């Protein structure tokens, strides 16, 4: 029903054309996320059966430290590193690269892939808008009818 | 002051009631034209004035006229909703 | 680069490794197959090469028409036409004095 | 059309993929280009490059989720069975590799691509990790190590899965 | 020759100039028009049922190739033609020499549109009417 | 026609023709998939 | 009083143009909310009369989390998963699939929305800054007088 | 249909009006032009020929 609308209606198909790009960087991303994932649930647990609960592991936090939310307590809590430096005096050395991986990770998907997003987005927008507008012009009379 | 009330009286009667319907339709499209070339013209010789000489040019436009309820060039131009002329240098630096 | 790769997947491309391996032993080693192959006709040949003068000459063709369309090229034309044509009748003026003096002499 | 060799061009990447995991139930019934037919059309479907790309994403892709397996389940007090199968399948990968470095226009050309480089680095991090881990298999601070190592290993893993 | 169609009897002498219009270009080496009536699947009179010899020496009519244009167009599109405005017991009717004219016009016009003559196509759409 | 006068090429739009199965010149322009048709400012007040 | 200079007076019109388009961002956002509070407050408290605190808690964590603060701790608490793992070893098995439903969200709202409004301001700036600037020019001479 | 025909027969004439009043049309006209000019001035030293011969068999 907001399609009715001129300032909404041409914003929805505009919405349809970006999922496209949204597609693009979901299928970009999934390479760092599972490469991440896998890697950062067995430095931090290397030494327990796998079950459900290390596959939920690799998919739950690396996904949402994407938006900004990162675990670094939780991640601290978990390593077993005792000390006031966040990663350190922990029971194993191979651990505290825990958070450089994270460093790469964060520079590869905010830093990199969301603005990379921004760009595509932006020519996108550019390059549909004049069709958008027509698309809804016709959607308007099949509305009607 | 002239070219701009003429570019003013061109467009808003080309709007107006007595010309508006369905048949007063290629008329109206010669009038915002005439409207926009007087417009141009009021444009042009400003520019001209400013670049012969700037003080004058701006005593022109600060010149009150008997003739028109005792208002400058200015007024009558925001009067006239010219936003070409109210943007132009000359009167900028007239209204600083 | 993926014409030339073995068809077995990463695992079992060893079977195909030590295959390669074989064919080479046994080519350079006992000499005992060969390599077969199949060679185009010249009918074929010749109808490529028949397709290929042609659409050669018609792109050559329609090059030097659009070529003779654009703006320029008119415009340089017509430069040229008009200082032919004054030299044509400069030619001519060039007659009608000679003629003035026939008449001038005439009388 | 050199891609999709002696097959119709109207194939999607679904279609050849179904054919390919269904050999002998979707392929009798396409329209291509007994024993001299099935076998005509298996010899000019499996020859296609893109047949040849779909299995190696394929090999590429199982690669990638049973060493992920490996690195995330924890490792046993001897070498274990899928261990010997990771083992067998990076020679494999390494022997491939050489044989690529041999058949190329110098080892220049080979070393200026960029996933040649990330399977260079996935080789050399996996044999690091296993004989890390196969030097002794029952210390703890061995496995420890090596599946510090095999973290590195399954990152350049996926990186590579990009190609 | 005679048809034992009834509609195919009813139509006037012009649209038989334009099947022969249709017919003398069909004849021609690698024509569009032969292999668009071949492909289309359809009988004589258009309609969608895929003997011979009326189906074949009459195969150029003007309702078939109404019919193919209109299943060109769209699924549901589907050309009204009335040629009892032929007879001459309608021409004390004011204007209709006109209509006469505009429906002739219409039927050439889409034979122009088949052979992609843009010129007689654009004078035959400019003498009818309903031009946009 | 819009131009000219705009009511009557309204009224020439809304109009139904018999040769064509009963329809209008809008039902044929989206039929005939003139998007170029579609989008005019005439069109789109006869839509509105 | 800021309309007096040159570089914040136009931006201050132009501030007055770009509103529009966050109208048609809140009326885009605003689907995607209710159908994820709706549904997420629901999940999460499937045995609870309807009171003024359903109506809060479904418009509350939502709105706050397009804005980078995900209340997964609090929405843990809240789920009584008892589990090491954030949504594990809980009472009931429909509130696993919360984590999802703002998986999908997050999409909706950050990746998809986000980069659509700074589409969409890239593009209406490009749009009005002649014409803001102008209205700026009009506007002097309003001040002035 | 009267007003669609007149309307029809204006857009043509406006068409055709707008079409040659374009640059390229103006260059191609112009062009075409002074071929024509040249080739009745040709005509006319054809003509003038004759004359000199005229006179010239004259004397
Ligand atoms: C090639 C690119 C990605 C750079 C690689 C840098 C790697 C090899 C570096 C960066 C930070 C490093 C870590 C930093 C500090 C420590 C603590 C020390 O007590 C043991 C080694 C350890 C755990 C290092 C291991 C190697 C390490 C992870
Ligand atoms: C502009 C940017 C790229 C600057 C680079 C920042 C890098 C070099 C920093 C940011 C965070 C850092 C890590 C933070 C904490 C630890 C844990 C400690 O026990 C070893 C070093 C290690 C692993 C650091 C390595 C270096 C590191 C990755
Ligand atoms: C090109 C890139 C991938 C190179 C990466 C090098 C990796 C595999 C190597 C380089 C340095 C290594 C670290 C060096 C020292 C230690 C301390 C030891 O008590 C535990 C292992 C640990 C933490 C090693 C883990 C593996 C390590 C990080
Ligand atoms: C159609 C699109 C949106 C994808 C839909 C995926 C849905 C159906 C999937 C994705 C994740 C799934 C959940 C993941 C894990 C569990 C825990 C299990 O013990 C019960 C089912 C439950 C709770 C699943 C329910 C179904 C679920 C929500
Ligand atoms: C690039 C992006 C899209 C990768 C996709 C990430 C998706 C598949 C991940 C991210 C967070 C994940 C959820 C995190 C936690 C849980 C709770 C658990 O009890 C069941 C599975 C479930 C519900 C996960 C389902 C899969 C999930 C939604
Ligand atoms: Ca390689
Ligand atoms: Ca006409």
């Amino acid at each position: 029903y907001y399609a009715l609308s001129k300032n909404l209606g041409p914003k929805l198909i505009m919405m349809m054309e970006m999922m496209k790009d949204v597609s693009t960087f979901v299928f970009l991303l999934l390479i760092f996320l599972i490469g991440y994932g896998v890697a950062a649930q067995s430095l931090l647990s290397p030494d327990e059966d796998f079950s459900s609960r290390t596959f939920i592991g690799v998919l739950f936090r690396p996904y949402f430290q994407i938006y900004g939310e990162l675990f670094l307590d939780d991640l601290n809590s978990e390593a077993n590193c005792l000390g006031d430096t966040p990663f350190t005096e922990c029971s194993r050395e191979t651990v505290r690269m825990v958070p450089f991986f994270l460093a790469v990770y964060i520079l590869g998907s905010n830093v990199l892939l969301v603005n990379l997003l921004i760009a595509m987005f932006n020519d996108t927008y550019m390059k549909v808008q004049e069709a958008a507008e027509d698309l809804w012009r016709k959607q308007n009379y099949e509305l009607c009818a | 002051i002239n070219a701009l009330v003429a570019s003013r009286i061109l467009e808003r009667l080309s709007t107006h009631r007595a010309l508006q319907g369905p048949h007063l339709a290629e008329e109206r499209a010669k009038m915002q034209h005439n409207a926009k070339k007087f417009e141009e013209l009021a444009v042009g010789v400003l520019g001209e004035c400013h670049g012969s000489d700037s003080h004058m040019a701006s005593e022109m436009l600060h010149s009150k006229n008997d003739m028109f309820n005792k208002k400058n060039a200015i007024n009558i131009a925001y009067d006239a909703k010219s936003l070409a002329f109210l943007s132009h240098p000359a009167t900028q630096s007239v209204i600083n | 680069e993926y014409k030339d790769r073995p068809f077995l997947p990463a695992p079992f491309i060893l079977l195909a490794h030590v295959h390669m391996l074989f064919m080479r032993l046994l080519r350079l080693c006992g000499v005992h197959t060969q390599e077969h192959e199949k060679i185009q006709d010249d009918e074929t040949k010749r109808k490529i090469t028949t397709f290929e003068e042609l659409n050669t000459d018609k792109f050559l063709r329609r090059w030097e028409r659009e070529r003779q369309e654009m703006l320029e090229a008119r415009v340089k034309m017509t430069n040229d036409n008009v200082v032919q044509a004054m030299g044509m009748m400069d030619q001519l003026l060039e007659h009608m004095i000679s003629f003035r003096f026939s008449l001038d002499q005439q009388a | 059309a050199d891609w999709y060799g002696h097959l119709k061009s109207v194939t999607s990447f679904w279609a050849v993929l179904f054919a390919f995991f269904f050999p002998f139930f979707v392929l009798p019934f396409i329209n291509f280009s007994g024993a001299h037919r099935l076998r005509r059309k298996f010899a000019k479907f499996y020859s296609a490059p893109y047949t040849r790309f779909i299995s190696d994403l394929l090999s590429h892709f199982v690669l990638c989720v049973v060493t992920s397996y490996f690195v995330l389940d924890k490792l046993e007090d001897t070498i274990s069975a899928i261990e010997w199968i990771l083992l067998v399948w990076f020679v494999a990968l390494l022997l491939e590799e050489l044989r690529q470095m041999i058949f190329c226009d110098g080892i220049a050309e080979y070393i200026s691509d960029t996933w040649n480089r990330l399977d260079l680095i996935m080789i050399t991090l996996f044999f690091v990790g296993f004989f890390t881990h196969a030097s002794d298999p029952s210390n703890q601070d061995s496995k420890v190590v090596s599946k510090g190592i095999h973290a590195f290993l399954v990152v350049v893993l996926w990186l590579r899965f990009m190609r | 020759a005679k048809t034992n169609i009834t509609a195919l009897d009813e139509l006037p002498s012009f649209a038989l100039a334009i099947e022969e219009l249709y017919k003398r270009e069909a004849k021609k080496p690698h024509s569009h028009v032969q292999r668009l009536v071949s492909l289309s699947n359809t009988d004589v009179l258009g309609r969608h049922y895929r003997g011979r010899d009326l189906a074949n020496t009459r195969a150029y009519n003007v309702l078939r190739m109404d019919q193919i244009f209109a299943r060109l167009v769209s699924k549901d599109f589907s050309v009204n033609r009335d040629f009892t405005i032929y007879d001459s017991k309608y021409d004390k009717v004011p204007g209709i020499q006109f209509r006469r004219t505009a429906q002739a016009s219409h039927m050439l016009f889409l034979w122009a549109i088949c052979l992609d003559r843009f010129r007689m196509a654009r004078h035959f759409w400019l003498i009818g009417d309903q031009s946009i």
